[PDB]
């Protein structure tokens, strides 16, 4: 009841997949066969959440994984847990679009939606309730910013009153792994704002620096990014699995985390992180939880927190505790921090409880933060879009395939007035 | 063999499967 | 019994609609799978 | 699935295919006589020598190349060399007369009627593939049958496959070494014919390499066969990525999006490291710092200019072997740091990455030895203006007196088609110098 | 490598007896797979330097 | 199990066939590389003479 | 009782025929030798549909093969369970029609059709009630397409009360290997018309596309085509020979099918058909099987359904079922497409259901819809005969032995005629 559907495209929305149903499958005890192996008769009371039955009491995930060239889907089908992914449900295709746009959202894609459209629709029609879509995609690649927002925007046609959560990978221009990360960040932002329910915003140059400081590890690997990102995941529809105090899905979070239409870019963080030579040292404690959740370090988006005001804050916790201490250290912080919460929104915090931890955790923490301090990361990509488009640098390449400037004028346009709007908020006061 | 770049190296830690409802059991019955 | 009704124990049937995906629609890969597997042998080459 | 076709073309163009053949088959274990050991047992498999090869069905691998000369003495060579059971017998187009460094023989007197026969052998090869990727070209500039030959090629192809994306590697002339006396006339030509027909070119100069073997591999005495391992060392770093799995993977398409600021500016220069010899590999790490810094010191430059003279536009690395994205992120943050590299105004960003696994191999018998990871570079940067401006001087002081002239103009070639040519040339000039200055 | 633990200098040059016996250490003792209380951490000697 | 049953004789029939076509192809395919062989031998036996 | 006698002519039909009664030997448990061996005792109670009883105890089919060469009849006989047909009933001639409908039918066939005719008549007296008759050919060759369509006419002409059925396959323009077949193929449609009350088409490209697709597999050979029209066509009579909760033989499809007595073209198609790979991860239930028949490609015709709207449509299933999910899967899908559901006419689903499901497959499913999107093959035909027929091209063969332009002129005509008064109802509106 209630269950969701999984669509991923692009390279980098593969490799979350991988890792994702990964922490899922372990978290619900099946093995890569497909057959229960659990201890708890809990974890089977909600497994139509994620997963459909076959004859032989087999389990599949609903996902559907999309992208335009068979090598990123060849290679993620031969590791462990591969075997679980219906072999219907990849769809792909034959040449790329090579970073971009345009030829992922106007001659190619456009072609190929056919097939993957006719797939999701199968899929969340075979669905008992729908409660919604999530899609996992990288900002910085071409086949991913335009088949996912196309797709997006079309899925959106169909289910107007279904929620839609899409993780966005946007490039940081300190880790810029592609030349021309402005141009199609910008395009996929434009349609991203109008038609997406939530957005939560990811930076690998924060993953690389939690990893780096907080763990103390070495030398990271887009293995541990992908654990990060999946244990986040995993943090807010917890809940939507499993029993608990307050019990808190989507659609509560939606309502109560958006104070206006066009604001739903999140950031957000998990807590406890710890390196074993001081994972003893540490002591478990709901103070270390909401210390943690609100340093400025735990969150993995490269906006500082302390350089704007949070608008409203969200917590789900994990693990069985009381509802006074959580409550009691939420006021606390709220007090101390009088000046980082803007002041016309009274008790701007909201709190959640989950009975059953994570696997091996005794008690864990996944926070969602809306501040108006994420406008930085909007004027960087802007200054160094608008440093390309002066020039008219790389242009021809997208103007060949029947896009012009004024679509782009249009973007930036767009773009910049959410920028002022989205700090208009800041300095607002009663 | 890649197994230096596969996993992760992640290590987070039985009888904590029990609904919080799981309090509510039992408790047999006690002129002029 | 021949519509939609909710309540937690008794669950709605689907609906399926038509696709709209033409004969031809290209998408291929993945070989691997076939009922065939084309057969291949070894025969050594001669020194010409 | 994914698959390129390559063209070699004049001299110099056999003897690096040579060499890159020998290293493609070594990497993918195809014995010289095409067919894979008996002993290893592979099995059912694809991909992997799919991308170059294709399989006979059941036995020996054809390498989807095609080799073009008029002269058959290279030809004849790899016909009786060890490789005579691997090439195809009618693969192997060679002529009878050579066009002895003439362009206008090259381009209008006898490469016609070969371009014919190149043509169905190119279309008979491409009917086979299916998920066609590009084709690769190789030619040396400074002979008359390659460039005539090359141009007349990308001449056709540009209008009988249309959007398939190719890419030139030439060797220009160099500045004050030389063979011939008469390769700026045709190489100017050439370079006229090619500006708006190859989407990416590549600079491959020789003093620049020549140097390189003698600083870093210690090699005295080098020969062609040195260069032509290099060359074909940077080929299989570029093209590692297709056929083998990485975590950032990069096509040959995801080059024309990322380094061609504008459609006339398609020519770039490379550089690869280590180049170590063994007898000093294993004293070192050999770390990615230390190791995308030698990518970037002038004196490792596979051509011979120096980028401190000019401006950046964009760099595209691929790494090849264990190393990390984080020592990746670390080593550009102190690349961009260094306060010796300058990058153009209107790209604070210019770096395109790529991570690749498997380490190089190295030929049993050669130069370089084993190293856990390399790093191969491709730059687009302003500095280039300087072999163009160097080889317009060259022309200018020899069109002044109008010397050997006849020799071209006998064979049916135009008297004014070098002017149009210079005014190109000049026009190329007047478009790095207005997209070098800032705003 | 690649599990981040701040390893290092775990106990300094330093002297001291085993608490049964109460006299020092000697070269006897240190046998390969002997159990070695010092001070309050036992080890086990796992291998040896061919030394 | 009384469907698993039937579903296995029909799989097995079925995989029969293609085993059957299997081996004639490969028996002819064996003869084909047999009789290309035994020419090349005749032209250089004849180069001799 | 009440049972078909079956005719078959030509290379394409007997080919059919001969996997269609190797299927049913299967599914009746019968021998090659015609020895029952069967399990049960069921398989014996309706075996006089198809079989009749000889002195000693043997099984005999109740065919007429008919043809005008001989090679294809002994390379028939010497197959697998070629044993079975009386030597007596095959009946063939000498020369040949060279793919001549003029040939076929006024020449040679005309001669030669007596003592087939008297075969059959004689099949027909000696039963106890006849049901009716029913023919498998292809309309893209000569000597087929004109003798069975005569012989069609003769059967009518002395049994006007029985119903009659053909399956036909007609020559698509994707799978093209006779250059004279769409002369021969209005000829025949032409005829047909006007005396079978039953016609379904089936199109080669068709099938090889499902072969390709839904099997996925590589080499499909004739024998897997023939096997998917033999399950087809005993789909059709199965609740005739064993019961269910509601039989329903060819006279009640007849009936529920027909609105108008000249539209009678269907086209058909079976379910489930998996890959072997993912036999097993497939649950069959009763939406499985629904959504599988309607789906477009597992239409055994070329032409596309969603180009245009449903008349009828009838479902026969097979296997253990209840009536709830069956009646309620038409009522809803019916419901959730009505775009493409005539409007005029309500509820125009049928459904019947029989116990005794394939041997081998736990449930099974065969439909058969007559939708308005046929008017497609129809117009491809006309179309490519008019143009062969504008230059008098080849008309010198048929024109040499007995007829003439007018009865082509004709032919066209009420092709042409049939084809706007089957697209008069497609926008109608009530
Ligand atoms: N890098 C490299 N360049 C070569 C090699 N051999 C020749 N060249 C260059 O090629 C130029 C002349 O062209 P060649 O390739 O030798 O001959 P060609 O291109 O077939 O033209 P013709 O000599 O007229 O037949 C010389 O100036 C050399 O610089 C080689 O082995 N390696
Ligand atoms: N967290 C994470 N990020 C990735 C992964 N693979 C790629 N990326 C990011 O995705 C960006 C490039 O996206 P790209 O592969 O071009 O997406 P695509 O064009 O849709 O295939 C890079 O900046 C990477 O940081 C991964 O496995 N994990
Ligand atoms: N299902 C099936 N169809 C066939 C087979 N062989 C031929 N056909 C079809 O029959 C058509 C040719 O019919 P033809 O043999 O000339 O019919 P005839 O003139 O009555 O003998 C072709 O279009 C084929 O598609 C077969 O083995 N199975
Ligand atoms: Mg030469």
């Amino acid at each position: 009841m209630r269950e969701i559907v999984h669509i991923q495209g692009g390279q980098c929305g593969n490799q979350i997949g991988a890792k994702f149903w990964e922490v899922i499958s372990d978290e619900h005890g099946i093995d890569p066969t497909g057959t229960y192996h659990g201890d708890s008769d809990l974890q089977l009371e909600r497994i139509n959440v994620y997963y459909n039955e076959a004859t032989g009491g087999r389990y599949v995930p609903r996902a559907i994984l999309m992208d335009l060239e068979p090598g990123t889907m060849d290679s993620v089908r031969a590791g462990p847990f591969g075997q679980l992914f219906r072999p219907d449900n990849f769809v792909f295709g034959q040449t790329g679009a090579g970073n971009n746009w345009a030829k992922g959202h106007y001659t190619e894609g456009a072609e190929l939606i056919d097939s993957v459209l006719d797939v999701v629709r199968k899929e969340a029609e075979g669905c008992d309730c729908l409660q919604g879509f999530q899609i996992t995609h990288s900002l910085g690649g071409g086949t991913g910013s335009g088949m996912g927002t196309l797709l997006i925007s079309k899925v959106r046609e169909e289910y107007p009153d279904r929620i839609m959560e899409t993780f966005s990978v946007v490039p940081s221009p300190k880790v810029s792994d592609t030349v021309v990360e402005p141009y199609n960040a910008t395009l996929s932002v434009h349609q991203l704002v109008e038609n997406a329910d939530e957005c939560m915003v990811i930076d690998n140059e924060a993953l690389y620096d939690i990893c780096f400081r907080t763990l103390k590890l070495t030398t990271p690997t887009y293995g541990d990014l992908n654990h990060l990102v999946s244990a986040a995941m995993s943090g807010v529809t917890c809940c939507l699995r499993f029993p608990g105090q307050l019990n808190s899905d989507l659609r509560k979070l939606a309502v109560n985390l958006i104070p206006f239409p066009r604001l739903h870019f999140f950031m957000i963080g998990f807590a406890p992180l710890t390196s074993r030579g001081s994972q003893q040292y540490r002591a478990l404690t709901v103070p270390e939880l909401t210390q943690q959740m609100f340093d400025a370090k735990n969150m993995m988006c490269a906006a500082d927190p302390r350089h704007g005001r949070y608008l409203t804050a969200s917590a789900l916790f994990r693990g069985r505790m009381s509802t006074k201490e959580v409550d009691e250290q939420m006021l606390n912080v709220q007090n101390k921090n009088s000046s980082y919460f803007v002041e016309w929104i009274p008790n701007n915090i909201k709190s959640s409880i989950c009975d059953i931890p994570p696997k091996g955790l005794k008690m864990a923490v996944t926070f969602v933060g809306n501040s108006t301090a994420i406008q930085e990361m909007f004027k960087r990509v802007a200054e160094q879009f608008t440093a390309m488009f002066r020039r008219k640098a790389f242009l021809h390449w997208y103007t060949g395939e029947g896009m012009d400037e004024m679509e782009f004028t249009e973007a930036e346009s767009n773009m910049n007035d959410l920028v002022s709007e989205y700090q208009q908020y800041q300095d607002a006061t009663a | 063999d890649m197994s230096y770049l596969y996993r992760s190296h992640f290590n987070l830690e039985p009888v904590q499967h029990y609904v919080s409802n799981y309090k509510q059991n039992y408790e047999p019955k006690a002129n002029d | 019994a021949i519509g939609t009704q909710y309540d937690s124990r008794k669950q709605t049937l689907p609906m399926f609609s038509f696709g709209k995906s033409t004969r031809e629609s290209k998408r291929g890969t993945f070989k691997d799978m076939m009922s065939t597997q084309e057969v291949r042998i070894r025969i050594s080459m001669p020194k010409f | 699935m994914r698959e390129v076709i390559s063209i070699h073309v004049g001299q110099g163009g056999i003897q690096v295919g040579n060499a890159c053949w020998e290293l493609f088959c070594l990497e993918h274990g195809i014995q010289p006589d095409g067919q894979m050991p008996s002993d290893k047992t592979i099995g059912g498999g694809d991909d992997a020598f799919n991308t170059f090869f294709s399989e006979t069905g059941a036995g020996k691998h054809v390498p989807r190349a095609v080799f073009l000369d008029l002269e058959p003495t290279v030809i004849d060579e790899v016909r009786t060399g060890t490789y005579r059971q691997l090439f195809h017998p009618e693969q192997l187009i060679s002529g009878k007369e050579d066009a002895a460094n003439n362009f206008a023989r090259g381009h209008y007197t006898i490469g016609k009627e070969i371009v014919d026969l190149c043509l169905d052998r190119i279309r008979k090869l491409a009917d086979n593939c299916t998920g066609l990727q590009g084709f690769l070209v190789f030619n040396s500039v400074g002979g008359g049958t390659g460039s005539g030959l090359g141009s007349l090629l990308l001449e056709r192809l540009s209008v009988d496959y249309g959007k398939k994306s190719k890419l030139g590697f030439t060797i220009y002339p160099s500045p004050q070494v030389s063979t011939a006396v008469v390769e700026p006339y045709n190489s100017i030509l050439s370079t006229h014919s090619l500006l708006e027909h190859t989407d990416v070119a590549v600079m491959l100069d020789n003093e620049a390499i020549y140097d390189i073997c003698r600083r870093n591999l210690d090699i005295e005495r080098p020969t062609y066969t040195n260069l032509n391992r290099l060359i074909a060392q940077v080929i299989s770093s570029l093209t590692a990525s297709l056929r083998f799995d990485g975590a950032l993977n990069v096509d040959i398409t995801e080059f024309q999006t990322n380094l061609v600021p504008y459609p006339r500016i398609h020519f770039m220069l490379s550089s690869y490291a280590p180049i170590i010899s063994a007898e000093k590999a294993y004293h070192e790490q050999l770390s990615v710092a230390e190791i995308t810094n030698s990518a970037f010191e002038p004196a490792n430059m596979m051509a011979k200019c120096d980028p401190r003279h000019g401006k950046y536009m964009a760099c595209s690395m691929m790494y090849r072997g264990d190393v990390v994205p984080k020592d990746v992120n670390a080593s550009i943050a102190t690349i961009k740091t260094k306060r010796t590299i300058q990058f153009v105004d209107w790209c604070p960003t210019g770096f395109k990455v790529g991570i690749n696994y498997q380490p190089p191999t190295v030929v049993p018998g050669g130069d370089l030895a084993k190293v856990m990871r390399a790093v191969c570079m491709i730059s687009n940067s302003t500095a280039i203006a300087e072999v163009f401006s160097r080889l317009d001087h060259k022309f200018d002081l020899m069109y002044a007196k109008r010397a050997f002239v006849h020799w071209y103009v006998g064979e049916g070639m135009e008297e004014g088609e070098f002017s149009e040519a210079r005014e190109d040339l000049a026009a190329l000039e007047k478009d790095y110098e207005e997209v070098g200055i800032e705003t | 490598k690649n599990s981040g633990i701040w390893g290092g200098k775990f106990l300094e040059r330093m002297n001291h007896n085993n608490p049964i016996n109460n006299k020092p250490y000697t070269e006897l003792d240190f046998q390969i797979g002997e159990i070695i209380q010092l001070g309050v951490y036992r080890f086990q000697l796992l291998r040896a330097d061919e030394y | 199990r009384l469907i698993n049953e039937e579903a296995e004789k029909q799989w097995q029939r079925q995989n029969a066939i293609w085993q059957k076509e299997r081996e004639a192809k490969i028996k002819l395919m064996h003869e084909v590389y047999d009789s290309r062989k035994t020419d090349i031998e005749l032209k250089q036996t004849l180069v001799q003479v």
